[PDB]
């Protein structure tokens, strides 16, 4: 249930 | 699973009111909503960022507020410049990011009669088995009008097809083409070539016409 | 100024291969976040790929996940997409777009996007325009662009000297299943009038002077 980062802020996905 | 329901999805309006889109989202996505203008051909444009704030180089003119669910995007005092699409973008995060469906604005004016031209198939056409004849109507408004083709006096029906511009930048108005699609043997078969206008800012039907093999 | 000018749209067979490029310029290209985008026809836009400013971390939608690949090359300015086993639902305009983050407020946006580039994807040929003038007998003048495939054709006058009064029409679907554009400007009245057409997917590039 991890935050991947693509970059700063909320620039993510969760996996 | 973020899906946005912008409203409403068309809008018309004078140069100098105030208008008001909404976003609604079906989630929680605090304020992670951003405002972006999109004109025909061009680059899409981002205005505001994160519910209320104005990226720079964008007029005061543009405006925000809400988060949650409810968003809202106000154009205050618009202008003939403001004729675009405006969509909502949900920036929650990249596995939900999703947009809006958008809103054409319309830059409402006061009735413009257009000018008519007519133009003949050329010498190079015909001599591929093909003629088009295009009636040009320029720089008018609204929107609608009636474009109808007659041939020695014969309406003509199925056999052409029309085309209209986007709204202007500057004053606000439309043009558009109509097209008749003719077989060579069926267009040197008669004489007179005709296109009739019709249209809410003519108190009189306009008729440009040619003589075929005379100009 | 900071810009981002695309490339590669044109014709692909449903299962066919396709690279597209984004050129950056104005901008310090390898700082940044880049995403892909696409919107179909009477659609809304749909959300694609994000590639980390280093290049080695990429997110890719459930719609294309094991299917487009987005790479970048920093060294040319350049972000790219590899799309392979296309479907109908691939049709759309192409768009690029430049991340932005706000510390402020801990969040992002697409702060600059390109212009975009066409994809089609069908089983059917490629077909060259057919350009011809339209001369009157305030005057009006223009060109009728008749006949290619597919989407799109760019249409200039007296190669960009000329934009005022310009109108090119957005094209139609001809029941041959042939496209079909016009562009005309009016002009009152040595000085020519010369239309410049540009169709990419055929590679060919019209110029007609009408007179
Ligand atoms: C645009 O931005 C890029 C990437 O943000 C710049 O490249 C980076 O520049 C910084 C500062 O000059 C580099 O830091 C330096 O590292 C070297 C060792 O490599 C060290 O000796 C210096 O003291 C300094 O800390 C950083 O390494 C570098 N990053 C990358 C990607 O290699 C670039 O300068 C900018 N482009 C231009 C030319 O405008
Ligand atoms: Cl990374
Ligand atoms: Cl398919
Ligand atoms: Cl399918
Ligand atoms: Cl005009
Ligand atoms: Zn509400
Ligand atoms: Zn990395
Ligand atoms: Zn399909
Ligand atoms: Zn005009």
């Amino acid at each position: 249930r991890k935050r991947i980062h693509i970059g700063p802020g909320r620039a993510f996905y969760t996996t | 699973n973020s899906v946005l329901t912008q409203s409403p999805s068309s809008l018309s309006a004078s140069v100098g009111d105030r208008v008001t889109i909404t976003c609604q989202a079906s989630q929680d996505i605090s304020n992670y909503l951003n405002w972006y203008q999109h004109k025909p051909g061009k680059a899409p444009k981002l205005l505001i960022y994160t519910a209320s704030n104005l990226e720079t180089g964008v007029p005061s003119r543009f405006s925000g507020g809400g988060s949650g669910t409810h968003f809202s995007f106000t154009i205050t005092s618009l202008q003939p410049e403001d004729a675009a699409t405006y969509f909502c973008q949900q920036y929650d995060n990249l596995g939900d990011l999703s947009f809006g469906g958008g809103t054409k604005v319309e830059i409402k004016r006061t009735v413009a009669a257009p000018s008519v031209f007519i133009f003949p198939p050329s010498d190079e056409q015909l001599k591929s088995g093909t003629a088009s004849v295009v009636c040009l109507l320029n720089n008018f408004y609204p929107r609608e009008a009636k474009v109808q083709w007659k041939v020695d006096n014969a309406l003509q029906s199925g056999n052409s097809q029309e085309s209209v511009t986007e709204q202007d930048s500057k004053d606000s108005t439309y043009s558009l083409s109509s097209t008749l699609t003719l077989s060579k043997a069926d267009y040197e078969k008669h004489k007179v070539y005709a296109c009739e206008v019709t249209h809410q800012g003519l108190s009189s039907p306009v008729t440009k016409s040619f003589n075929r093999g005379e100009c | 100024q900071v810009q981002l000018v695309q490339s590669g749209g044109g014709l692909v067979q449903p299962g066919g291969s396709l690279r597209l490029s984004c050129a950056a310029f104005g901008f310090n290209f390898s700082s940044y976040v880049m995403h892909w985008v696409r919107q179909a026809p009477g659609q809304g836009l749909e959300y694609l790929s994000a590639i980390s400013s280093d290049g080695e971390t990429t997110y890719h939608a459930n719609s294309v996940k094991g299917r487009f690949t987005s790479s970048r090359d920093n060294s040319k300015n350049t972000l790219f997409l590899q799309m392979g086993s296309l479907r109908t639902e691939d049709v759309a305009v192409y768009y690029c777009a430049r991340d932005r983050y706000y510390e402020t407020s801990g969040s992002n946006a697409f702060d600059v996007w390109g212009q975009g580039t066409m994809v089609v994807v069908s089983s059917a040929s490629t077909k060259g325009p057919s350009v011809f003038p339209l001369a009157p007998c305030t005057a009006a003048l223009g060109c009728l662009v008749k006949d290619y495939f597919p989407e799109p054709v760019t249409v200039s006058w007296n190669s960009g000297a000329l934009t005022s009064g310009v109108h090119t029409f957005p094209a139609v679907l001809q029941s041959s299943g042939l496209y079909s554009l016009s562009s005309v400007v009016t002009v009152p009245s040595t000085q020519t009038y010369t239309c410049n057409v540009d169709h990419k997917p055929s590679n060919t590039k019209v110029d007609k002077t009408v007179e």
